[PDB]
């Protein structure tokens, strides 16, 4: 038997995902219709031998997290527990702090997944490689562009034994095309270096990449497993859109009943579109590629929706165009209003993609990105929101362009 | 009288010129800035003047001991080994100005005016107080030391160097008449004459203001330098019209040295002064420019609002606009566009400068 | 018997031009050390015969609002009540909706005061002009710049009788350089035209006071002006509150000389006018430049340079930091050798009586360089520059930011 540890963050790691995170926690943001960690729990309960799923984070258990945990426990036939760490303990410090609960029942190995990644999660093939080799650390790696790889944790390996010889968390200079994916397979022996790291701290917070992956690289403990299935990070509020698009593309294999079909008496559907059943979509509303509709969403007639997330309880009145946007919970977009953004994906194989920095401005100018509307934002009739971020509970009366509307 | 010219040092505003020749010695309309001051002092009836040097006293002092025998007044010098600023040489020259119980002129080295020395000293003895300064009206008084002048007499009620609240509108013209009793008050430690001497003066009612007639400018920056030569050529148009060279192809007010030549088919546009020994080729259009000593401007160039220093060679088909200052002995290659280029001394330019930059 | 009505706004109507805060209500933001409406309450409770003080707004009753009401009631021994509207009713709709509460006790007159003004508040001078005149609407007006008069309510008066003849609320062309200060003396009959505006609509109860009652009743002998020379500013932006802080710390020299910070050469070096709370810990090596206001429980380390800044309560500035032109929010930490700098929004110093322009956070699609705002519980790391940035509340930075809005 095995178990999974999904490292969800806490409220400080959700600061970068801020317009969206004001209402829900970041790991519960619905990416292609289901919350962000439900893709992880989906992929982990698909593995034969999964006993437990242990979320580690420093979120307080509010109503949405505990209701999600009970819903995941019923839907996925597993005990899904939430281990709240007493302090922000870094990446590996919460795995070392909870080692008695992780190793309870003596699992053969355990997965360690970052909650902010979108992946196909090739957990079975990682397990095949681990049961072949039996090493302390198995990392998942992807190939990136040489220019984009500097935004990520670079891995220099040995292409015959697949041993990580070098690891650097964000190098200024080129190191390697292999980037860490935030998916790991630890054996129980892997909790013995972390102990050492913690003991060296006494002369509690352990960063897994800077203190364990970069230290034991080349000593025989850390190994790679490569893929090139889908992979994305979700850091800012608008990388949720790229993650949603990748997931809606892989629903063509894993859940094709989530994807909506045209059915000539209904709304006109291009590309991959998720529509929740509670949503009412008018038959003249064409829903373009990579759209996901939340529950309780009333989409009026003639509404064009392309490359967007419309969250729960939102309302798009007649003849609206919503492109590359995230319409928040309960937001209302009046008739002939245009909410337009600019596509900006992380995409580590795109040589023109931005670094996904925390600074949204270059020199006073807001860089063109996804248009985020917070919850309860009333966009008036006949008005354009272009490349803007609107903070929650803001009733607007005016056209806004390249602005953060506080 | 005595006359004290605090002559600045390191000349940081107006830097490409002062990197070769000090700021009292750079020729403003074909003779240096100190020379306008000291010829007006020799016309004023000042018996010997003293200048408070601290930087590049080799070329400066050799010029002063040249023209000491030409003006016929002893151009005495206060050397300093470190800069004392704006109230330090008041206290270094304590003995050399305390010898007579007579007032003395204190002049900024960079102000160019239509000075009224007779008006200033014989306005001064009408009230007989410790200090009587010259004031002028200006549109942006937040850059210069303002005053509050009362009606018909002119007592300085307040004095602040930067008003920042808009107290008033009149400003320091940069010329003062000081009485010898203010000499011993301040100490040799360097400070500012405006922050502490005049602001304690105004508390008594010993500072006075005389309103100027007009044409005041201090040439610290090259923009102020070119605005000042515009106003100086205007004053020459009003008062001495034959000094300006006007001819067939001359547009506006042009002041040419006799040694300077100008080719045919050229257009020497309004408010231009050409210094001595320059040679101007055929087909140029020079408007609002100063061209300093022995510089060359080759054929088919277009120069506007620019300073061409000593022994520069501006090539052919060369455009220069937007207060482009050239330092001493700069060679501009053919067909280059310089917008805003401050060019360091002894540089050869081989590329266009499309935005205002410093070239070093 | 007189009373006072302070029109405080509400959660959406604050519309912060560049935010002073995010989590405290805008009337309770401390300008020159004390909350913005406590200056109004001091000025009103100084007036003899003033019985009651009413705050009309549509903020929900949170805890800071209630504890400020109790603190003001205890400090001035006046009733200070908060009449909350059922909706945003505009500037005159809350006066008409609460007219039985306003006119209970039968006051002789009532002062209507905008919450976001910094004023000298010459309430007795307006009171004396009105006791001589006895007119329905008396307005305090100042003198504006010709360019900046278009942002306020402009008034064509008659200079013999001081009567408003024309009123435009926010014009596009120049009509006057007299501007409405936002301070009004209302007779108990001034509620009688407000009813009329309501009955023009009912043929709910929103009444713009300046656009419906002042713009349309001018020239009819009803509105009169009282021209003043004192300090006046509007507090909308963050730089507008720093300017109001400078004006109020100037006026503290002759109203509250105990409130300013003296040198005390065992303690911190004080330049200019500085308010320090008595409970704040300021290390003696820290030099505190002009127009600095320190809240309660603020810890200031050694060598801290504070110049033109509001440091809200609980904030900790560690050693050697430089905070200039900033509003360090409550509970925010600035670590060693960090520099939190903003750009001053200073009036045009070449021109007489330029008041202030309030920056609108974006000029033409570009972010404007202005005051740096740190939100509540913002952590600035050691050795980091924050320049012209707004840091949103509860955000631990890790690098130097420049001209951002860090969410
Ligand atoms: N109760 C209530 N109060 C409100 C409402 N809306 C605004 N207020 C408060 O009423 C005052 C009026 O502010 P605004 O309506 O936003 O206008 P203004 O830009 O401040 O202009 C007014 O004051 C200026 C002085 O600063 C004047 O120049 C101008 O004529 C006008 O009187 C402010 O304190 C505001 O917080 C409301 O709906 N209900
Ligand atoms: N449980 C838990 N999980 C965390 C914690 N910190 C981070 N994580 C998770 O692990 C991932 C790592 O994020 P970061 O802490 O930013 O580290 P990084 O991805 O290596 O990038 P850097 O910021 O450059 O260090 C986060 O996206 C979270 O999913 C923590 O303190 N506790
Ligand atoms: N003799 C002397 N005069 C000085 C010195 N420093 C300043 N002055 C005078 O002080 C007055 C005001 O100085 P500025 O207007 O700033 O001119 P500047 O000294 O050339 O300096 P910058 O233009 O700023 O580089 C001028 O008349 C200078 O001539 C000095 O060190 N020695």
């Amino acid at each position: 038997m095995l178990k999974a540890v999904i490292l969800i963050g806490g409220p400080q790691k959700g600061t970068r995902f801020r317009p969206l995170s004001f209402e829900v926690p970041k790991p519960l943001f619905p990416v292609a219709g289901v919350p962000m960690i439900q893709h992880h729990i989906e992929a982990c309960a698909q593995v034969p031998g999964m006993q437990e799923i242990l979320l580690i984070g420093f979120y307080q258990p509010d109503e949405p997290l505990t209701q999600f945990l009970e819903a995941a426990q019923q839907e996925f036939n597993l005990p899904v527990r939430y281990l709240q760490e007493f302090a922000p303990l870094g990446t590996g410090g919460g795995l070392y702090h909870f080692r008695d609960q992780i190793l309870a029942g003596s699992p053969e190995a355990f997965f360690v997944l970052n909650a902010d990644v979108c992946s196909d999660f090739p957990l079975s093939a990682m397990l095949e490689a681990h049961r072949r080799q039996r090493h302390p650390f198995l990392l998942l790696g992807t190939t990136a562009n040489r220019t984009q790889s500097l935004n990520y944790g670079c891995i220099v390996e040995n292409p015959q034994t697949h041993e990580v010889l070098h690891y650097v968390e964000k190098p200024s200079t080129f190191i390697s095309d292999i980037i860490n994916c935030g998916i790991y397979l630890f054996s129980p022996e892997a909790l013995k270096p972390l102990r050492d790291v913690f003991q060296r701290n006494q002369q509690g917070t352990i960063r897994l990449e800077q203190d364990v992956f970069s230290a034991l690289a080349g000593q025989g403990q850390i190994y790679v497993h490569l893929t090139d299935g889908i992979w994305s990070q979700i850091k800012s509020a608008g990388s949720a859109l790229y993650a949603s698009r990748l997931y809606l593309s892989r629903y063509q294999d894993t859940h094709p009943e989530r994807l909506a079909k045209h059915t000539p008496g209904g709304p006109w559907i291009r590309g991959n579109v998720y529509i929740h059943p509670t949503a009412k979509v008018a038959p003249s509303a064409v829903l373009g590629p990579n759209v996901s509709i939340g529950k309780g969403v009333t989409v009026g007639e003639g509404v064009r929706l392309r490359e967007s997330i419309v969250l729960h309880g939102a309302t798009l009145q007649e003849h609206t165009c919503v492109l590359h946007s995230i319409v928040g919970w309960g937001s209302t977009v009046g008739r002939w209003a245009r909410v337009e953004g600019t596509p900006s994906d992380p995409n580590p194989n795109d040589p023109r993609a931005r670094m996904d920095s925390e600074s949204l401005f270059k020199d006073g100018k807001l860089l063109p990105a996804i248009t985020i509307l917070g919850c309860r934002v009333r966009i008036p009739a006949e008005v354009l929101i272009l490349n803007s971020i609107v903070l929650p509970h803001k009733e607007l009366s005016r056209s806004f362009t390249n602005q953060i509307i506080l | 009288m005595k006359a004290l010219i605090l002559v600045g040092g390191y000349g940081t505003r107006l830097r490409p010129l002062t990197l070769s020749t000090p700021k009292p010695l750079v020729d403003f309309c074909n003779k240096p800035i100190l020379l306008h001051q000291v010829e007006a002092l020799a016309a004023a009836g000042v018996d010997h003047v003293i200048l408070a040097v601290s930087y590049m006293s080799q070329v400066l002092e050799k010029e002063m001991k040249a023209q000491e025998q030409r003006l016929g007044i002893r151009i005495s010098m206060s050397h300093e080994e470190e800069p004392l600023g704006t109230a330090g040489p008041l206290a270094l020259a304590r003995d050399l100005l305390s010898e007579t119980a007579d007032p003395f002129f204190v002049l900024n080295s960079d102000v160019i005016c239509d000075f009224p020395f007779q008006a200033m000293v014989q306005f001064h003895r009408h009230h007989g107080q410790e200090g009587s300064i010259l004031v002028t009206k200006v549109e942006e008084p937040s850059k210069y030391g303002v005053v509050v002048c009362e009606a018909d007499t002119g007592r300085i009620h307040r004095f602040v160097e930067k008003p920042q609240v808009f107290v008033s509108n009149k400003i320091n013209a940069g010329m003062y008449i000081l009485s010898p009793a203010v000499l011993q008050r301040i100490q040799l430690q360097p400070t500012s004459i405006e922050k502490e001497v005049f602001p304690i003066m105004a508390k008594e009612g010993q500072l006075y203001a005389m309103e100027l007639q007009g044409f005041w400018m201090d040439i610290g920056q090259p923009k102020d330098f070119l605005t000042g030569m515009c106003l100086f050529l205007q004053s020459l148009r009003q008062k001495q019209p034959e000094r300006l060279c006007s001819g067939p192809g001359i547009v506006g007010n042009v002041l040419v040295d006799p040694s300077a030549r100008i080719g045919q088919n050229c257009s020497i546009g309004p408010n231009v002064s050409l210094g001595p020994g320059v040679v101007v080729e055929d087909g140029v259009c020079i408007r609002r420019c100063t061209v300093l000593r022995d510089a060359r401007i080759r054929s088919h160039s277009w120069l506007e609002s620019c300073i061409v220093g000593w022994r520069c060679r501006v090539g052919q088909w060369v455009r220069m606009e937007n207060v482009t200052v050239l330092g001493e002995d700069v060679i501009v290659n053919d067909e280059l566009y310089l917008n805003g280029a401050s060019v360091l001394p002894h540089k050869s330019i081989g590329e266009s400068v499309p935005e205002p930059r410093i070239i070093m």
